[PDB]
């Protein structure tokens, strides 16, 4: 139902607010970006499990949303069916390669 | 003084798609009048020329029309107000609804919308009281601001989520009317309203454009009672 | 038959306040009915009510109802019939409670219950203090109580046949009325109606005269159709003119400025209603402060400017704060019709055509009355009206503020109440013929038929004006037998006028011009009644003829559609729970 | 069959509108943000010669640009949408005055963020 995705979009966002601070956090003050002060960052366990927990935040927000916007503006049932199946894949390929990503290094 | 206008005209029984139209009127420099004024003279020099009115003086909501592009009742819309240096007052049907002819367009799912809320009391007759219902000042100002709705269409013609999805989505119009019975302390099925407006359309379309707030005529604020209805929903459901 | 046909027990033209009363009511004691509104229902002209009900609910102060059916009998002027007004009063306060259990959002007391404000004429005891009787949702009280009813007609699922223009009744071979023919306005079709009952529901006819305080809408269609049908109209000629109209715009103030304590000032700031009207003053009978105005204006000592001679009607003591919450409506009539803040500044007002005390005789039952060539009494079978094209009569010759929504409420739900009954008592009625339908259609044939004719726009502003000139508040014998000439001649360039828009699909010329007949049939009746009543009463006042006179005018007035000619009805003088009250000497 | 007047450009769209189908716009941009910067993110980790080429590609002004919109987008969307959350919980007022003042105050700090985000570029 719709509370449900109501709250679910604004709680979603506001992880995803503290997980923009935190690297807007880190760009901002760090000057030189050497090889070696960029793989330091991401391989503390702070900086893992943060950009995971903001991917799956995205899987869930950037799902509703986009689920909003197709049922705005597309009508006919078996082509919106298929752009959701894209989105939704496109999604979870998102997380699955985060952890591809980041659990490699 | 002349006064210059482009009008929407549409005859199924004789246009092929719908067609803007130049009109001229001489009108009485020192007088100001209203758009309705105007459009009545217009039909005695063109007789074929269809729209709604009625009271004449805001309080009816037959007259809605998009005006130099926004919504308005033309009885109490100044000439002043649209007219401007080298340009032609543009009057065009409310947006979003069917055309039936020239200005006047099919209100249908307007009051369908308005339906589905339920608009009336709803009281289970226990503890009926000795005459009228008792309600307090106090109870009853929760009304204002709600209850004076006419119906006239501008909000929900203006609203694009109300355009994307006019059978699902309520309305500014409709929502405002459901929080006129959801908080009327008379109303005793408050719990079984809302269980009625959980799903993913009927409130939850409405993303704070307010573009409702600034045509109403009435100066009422949908956005606002939206909100409350948010509230309510939020208080239930989670 | 070669009109499609829609059969129901009682057809009902117009969903306005007594239209949508009458409509639920029959249809809650079980009978099919179908609700005919040429506007969509809400738009109807009771929305534009401001001040309220008038009725003895007892909230502000304990109340009497026979308090109120005197200051009735008095305020008519002593022709509104006894046994109704009893009927009406009596039954008021229990049927108004019943619009707010259906939620109608009415003002409230600081105890909870139902807000009542001082109006024009009502006093307590028989005659005596200032009484507050009038209950009201701000000054928005028919906007309040429409929406409510047509609410209601939603969650009672009556079938609403929304934009559909009634043309005219059908009569069956007996002469019993059994339905009506209706044009819908979006595609062009006419249909035949067909029912046991028609309940006439279409409201006043302010049209008739150059200013008003009457929506566009309002031509008397009920009268049109009455009159055509051969069914006599009541008292005409009584037109009650609202004291106070905007200056110019001829938009409503409520007269609920008077009585949350405004008053009337002439351009020597004096106020003078205190000399007119010594007891009531601003709160006098609705007749006697329309021509006290006059009478200042038309000695030069009314006020001028943009919006024409007029007199002040004084707010701005009664502050902000009251007046945003008891008057706010007319706080915006105001400010875009006059562009007067009344916060800060007296509003323009000048007495405005605002109320048919006449129309269609009946009994209490909603019954249409006609008479014989004996000139008695006798029921029009299958025929009914509520509402203000009625003539019941309980307002006679000078309506009471706040007594027009009582009406429409109490007598749209007696005509349901009794809508069986009157059924069964008429019997069964012989089927229209297939000429009697067509019969029905004459009058727009005739326009449809007509390109070449003579310009309908002309005309309409014509008999305005001719009405306005010689029937307002202030009448003599000259101006109206004139009058009466002009409108014979009127009337005859009306069956020559012309229909420029040939076209079908939502053709609001075709519907202007079908009301253009009916504002001429109903200023025509309105004209010859005010020439055949030679005294004052109520509204209807004559210099040539003064005076009140019992002797040979406490009575109706009759119009004979056939004839042409006039006639008198007894005024009911036999109440039922209480003596009635014997005509004396009326003075506010 | 009946016809509609729906054509967008004759009708008056305020700013409260307008800041509306932007932050639309915003999160769909966004939502294809993400895969350009994931994919960029994953040569610059894979090893130490990816990252010398993720460097490279960062170099085109042609990029340059491309990436500064991408943040752009993201800067409003976030910096709108906080905004939305805000009436949703009752900080910010729902009367149509509050609404224009508060997209107007959104677009500033939106226009300096997109410098600082081409500063960082
Ligand atoms: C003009 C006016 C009157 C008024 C008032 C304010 C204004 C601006 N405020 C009042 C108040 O506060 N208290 C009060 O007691 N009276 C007040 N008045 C008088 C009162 O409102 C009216 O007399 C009252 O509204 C009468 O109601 P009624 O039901 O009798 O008439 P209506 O409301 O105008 O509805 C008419 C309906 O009939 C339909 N119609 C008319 N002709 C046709 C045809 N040709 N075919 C089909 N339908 C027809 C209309 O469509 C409408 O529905
Ligand atoms: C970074 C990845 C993000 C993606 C891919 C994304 C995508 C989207 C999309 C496609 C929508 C639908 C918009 C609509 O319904 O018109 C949306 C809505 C929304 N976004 Fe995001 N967004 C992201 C981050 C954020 C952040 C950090 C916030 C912080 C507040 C945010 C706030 C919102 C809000 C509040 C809504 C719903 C408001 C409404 O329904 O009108 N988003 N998002
Ligand atoms: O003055 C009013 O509010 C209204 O005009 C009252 C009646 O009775 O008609
Ligand atoms: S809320 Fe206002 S704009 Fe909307 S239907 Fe009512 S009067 Fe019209
Ligand atoms: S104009 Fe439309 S989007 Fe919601 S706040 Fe408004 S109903
Ligand atoms: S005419 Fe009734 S509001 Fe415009
Ligand atoms: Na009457």
């Amino acid at each position: 139902n719709g509370v449900h995705d109501f709250i679910l979009v604004r709680a979603t966002a506001i992880v995803l607010t503290l997980y923009i601070i935190y690297m807007v956090g880190f760009f901002a003050t760090s000057g030189e970006l050497t090889y070696e002060v960029w793989i330091g960052f991401f391989a503390s366990a702070f900086t893992k499990v943060f950009t995971l927990l903001a991917l799956f935040s995205i899987l869930i927000h950037a799902w509703i949303g986009m689920w909003q916007v197709l049922t705005d503006y597309v009508k006919p049932l078996a082509l919106r069916l298929m752009l959701q199946l894209v989105i939704v894949v496109a999604l979870v390929v998102y997380v699955i390669y985060g952890f591809v990503v980041v659990w490699g290094v | 003084m002349r006064l210059e206008f482009s009008i929407y005209r549409y005859n199924p029984d004789v246009d092929d798609a719908p067609r803007m139209q130049d009109y001229t009127l001489e009108a009485d420099e020192g007088r100001d009048m209203m758009l309705l004024d105007a459009l009545i003279q217009l039909k005695e020099k063109d007789p074929s020329l269809s729209f709604r009115r009625s009271c004449r003086e805001g309080v009816c909501g037959s007259d809605g029309l998009n005006m130099n592009g926004k919504n308005g009742l033309a009885c109490i819309t100044p000439i002043s107000a649209l007219n401007q240096p080298g340009k032609k007052i543009v009057i065009r049907p409310l947006p979003g609804l069917p055309v039936i002819r020239d200005l006047v367009v099919d209100m249908g799912q307007f009051y369908a919308q308005y339906e589905k809320i339920k608009p009336y009391l709803l009281n289970n007759g226990q503890n009926p009281p000795a005459r009228e219902h008792l309600q307090m000042p106090e109870q009853r100002e929760k009304l204002d601001g709600l209850y004076e709705c006419i119906l006239c269409a501008c909000c929900s013609t203006s609203c694009p989520s109300f355009w994307w999805n006019p059978d699902k989505f309520i309305g500014p119009a409709g929502l405002l009317a459901a929080y006129r019975f959801l908080i009327d302390s008379r109303d005793t099925e408050t719990d079984s309203r809302l269980d009625g407006l959980s799903d993913a359309f009927s409130v939850f379309r409405c993303h704070s454009i307010m573009n409702c707030v600034s045509v109403c005529p009435k100066g009422l604020n949908p956005t606002r009672a939206i909100g409350h209805i948010k509230s309510m929903l939020l208080q239930r459901n989670a | 038959m070669k009109l499609p046909v829609r059969e129901f027990d009682a057809v009902v033209i117009g969903a306005g306040g007594a239209g949508m009363r009458a409509a639920l009511q029959i249809s809650q004691s079980g009978q099919t009915c179908a609700l005919l509104s040429k506007v969509f229902p809400t738009r109807s002209h009771t929305v534009s009510a401001q001040g309220g009900i008038t009725v003895a609910l007892g909230n502000t102060h304990e109340d009497n109802w026979e308090w109120h059916m005197y200051d009735t009998v008095k305020g008519s002027d002593y022709i509104g019939d006894q046994d109704a007004i009893e009927y009406m009063c009596k039954t008021g306060p229990e049927a108004i409670l019943e619009l707010e259990h259906m939620g109608l959002p009415f003002s409230r007391l600081d105890d909870g219950r139902i807000y009542q404000r001082p109006f024009g004429g009502q006093s307590k005891n028989f005659g005596g203090e200032q009484a507050a009787r009038t209950a009201a949702a701000a000054d928005r009280t028919g906007h309040a109580l429409l929406h409510t009813l047509y609410q209601q007609n939603l969650k009672n699922h009556t079938t609403i046949f929304s934009e559909w223009y009634a043309l005219d009744l059908v009569k069956n071979q007996d002469g019993a009325v059994v339905g009506c023919t209706a044009l819908c306005i979006e595609t062009g079709e006419v249909v035949y109606f067909k029912a046991r009952a028609t309940v006439l529901a279409t409201g006043g006819a302010g049209r008739i005269y150059q200013s008003t305080t009457n929506a566009h809408i309002n031509t008397g269609d009920g009268v049109g159709m009455a009159i055509r049908a051969g069914v006599p109209v009541q008292d005409m000629e009584m037109w009650q003119f609202h004291p106070t109209g905007i200056a110019g715009a001829g938009v409503l103030v409520t007269e609920g400025c008077r009585g949350e304590g405004g008053y009337l000032l002439n351009k020597h700031g004096e106020r003078f209603m205190e000399r007119y009207a010594p007891n009531a003053k601003d709160l006098a009978g609705r007749d006697v402060v329309a021509r006290s105005i006059m009478i200042e204006i038309r000695e030069g000592r009314g006020c001028d400017g943009p919006w024409g001679p007029h007199a002040k009607l004084k707010l701005d003591h009664l502050g902000k704060e009251v007046l945003e919450s008891r008057l706010p409506g007319i706080l915006e009539l105001s400010r875009t019709f006059a562009h007067v803040d009344p916060v800060k500044e007296p509003i323009p007002v000048i007495p405005t055509c605002h109320y048919m005390m006449g129309g269609i005789p009946t009994k209490v039952t909603g019954q249409a009355l006609t008479v014989n060539e004996k000139g008695e009494d006798v029921v029009v079978p299958g025929l009914f009206a509520v509402g203000e094209i009625a003539c019941v009569s309980v307002h006679g010759a000078n309506r009471l503020g706040g007594n027009s929504l009582l009406d429409l409420v109490v007598f749209g739900r007696a005509a349901g109440l009794h809508l069986q009954e009157s059924i069964a008592e008429q019997g069964a009625l012989r089927d229209a013929s297939e000429s009697d339908v067509e019969a029905s259609l004459d009058r727009l044939n005739r326009w449809n038929n007509n390109r070449n004719g003579e310009d309908p726009v002309a005309i309409r502003k014509a008999l305005q004006e001719c009405m306005q000139h010689n029937f307002s508040v202030f009448r003599e014998g000259d101006a109206m037998a004139k009058g009466l000439e002009q409108l014979k001649v009127i009337r005859e360039r009306l069956k020559n006028a012309r229909l420029d828009d040939t076209s079908s699909e939502f053709n609001t010329q075709r519907v202007e011009c079908l009301e253009l007949d009916n504002l001429m049939e109903t200023a025509y009746a309105t004209a010859v009644s005010a020439n055949f009543r030679t005294e004052s009463r109520g509204a209807h006042s004559r210099f040539d003829f003064p005076d009140r006179d019992d002797e040979n005018w406490l009575c109706h007035s009759l119009y004979l559609p056939e004839s042409e000619s006039m006639t008198r009805r007894s005024v009911n003088m036999e109440p039922k729970l209480r003596p009635a009250f014997p005509p004396k000497i009326r003075t506010y | 069959q009946r016809p509609v007047n729906l054509d967008l450009q004759t009708i008056r769209f305020p700013i409260t509108a307008i800041a509306s189908i932007l932050h639309r716009v915003s999160g769909v941009i966004t939502f294809v943000a993400v895969g350009i910067l994931l994919w960029l993110l994953g040569t610059s980790l894979s090893s130490p010669e990816g990252f010398e080429q993720a460097s490279a590609i960062m170099g085109s002004f042609f990029v340059k640009f491309i990436m500064w919109g991408i943040l752009t987008a993201l800067a409003y969307h976030v910096v709108v949408g906080i905004r939305h959350m805000m009436m949703d919980f009752g900080y910010l007022e729902e009367t149509f005055e509050a609404g224009k003042r508060s997209a107007k105050i959104s677009f500033v700090i939106t226009v300096v963020l997109s410098l600082l985000a081409g500063v960082l570029v």
